[PDB]
């Protein structure tokens, strides 16, 4: 059918191509 | 071949109908459906955001006979005893984890561009912060971008983060809420980083 099952599609990630000094902001408490 | 099945929630709808007539509803509201790939599925379609469904297979065991409900259904590779246990513990949990992602501080409302747009800007104003949003995947129901730019002139990178019914998934986990998905999030990106920078030589 014609339907689409998102459910099931993968998605690829962008490896990180860098040595660039990360800077985001503080991890916090999980509550 | 017209299935009748038992259930509050069944109409007999292909996928466009189900999205038509979802279209009014709410996010979280659904339907289930008779499936296009044979007489042992079902489908349950649901509302994420204006004009976003997903469609959702139901694999049916345990068949009494070829047009009956199975007594076992599989979703997402799991075991459930019937439809109504389908909507508590799979549906119902999956639309509280979205509510929760929408609601976050570090989700931003709007199409991939819009929120690139935000970041390219954001960045612009703050050039040496790294910058990340979860944004809604329009092409793909049921998927969030999780953008990030380390610095003003580094590359914009998105990654992906699947919803689940038990939380946000990302590269090898699925993080039961999203503020240990935030933490999951920079702990890989610093170990990735670190890898990066380590002398195999």
């Amino acid at each position: 059918g014609v339907t689409p099952y998102s459910n099931e599609s993968g998605l690829v990630n962008a490896d990180l191509d860098v040595k660039d000094e990360l800077m985001f902001s503080p991890l916090v408490d999980s509550g | 071949t017209h299935r009748v099945i038992n259930h509050p929630y069944y109409f007999p709808f292909n996928g466009r109908q189900a999205e038509d007539y979802l279209r009014s509803k709410e996010r979280g509201e659904f339907v289930i459906r008779q499936s296009s790939r044979g007489d042992d599925h079902l489908v349950i379609t649901w509302k994420l955001d204006k004009d976003l469904f997903q469609h959702i297979d139901i694999q049916e065991l345990e068949k009494e006979n070829p047009l009956a409900l199975g007594k076992v259904l599989i979703v997402d590779n799991q075991k459930y005893n019937d439809l109504d246990q389908i909507i508590v513990e799979y549906l119902q949990n999956k639309v509280r984890l979205l509510n929760e992602m929408t609601s976050s501080e570090k989700f931003k409302s709007g199409t991939k561009k819009d929120v690139v747009k935000f970041i390219e800007d954001y960045s612009r104003v703050n050039p040496n912060k790294s910058v990340y949003y979860f944004s809604l995947n329009h092409d793909n129901p049921g998927w969030f971008y999780l953008m990030f730019k380390i610095n003003a002139n580094s590359k914009l990178y998105t990654w992906n983060v699947k919803l689940t019914n038990t939380g946000y998934f990302l590269v090898n986990y699925n993080y039961p809420s999203v503020i240990q998905l935030c933490n999951g999030f920079k702990t890989l990106l610093k170990s990735n980083s670190s890898k990066n920078r380590m002398n195999n030589y």
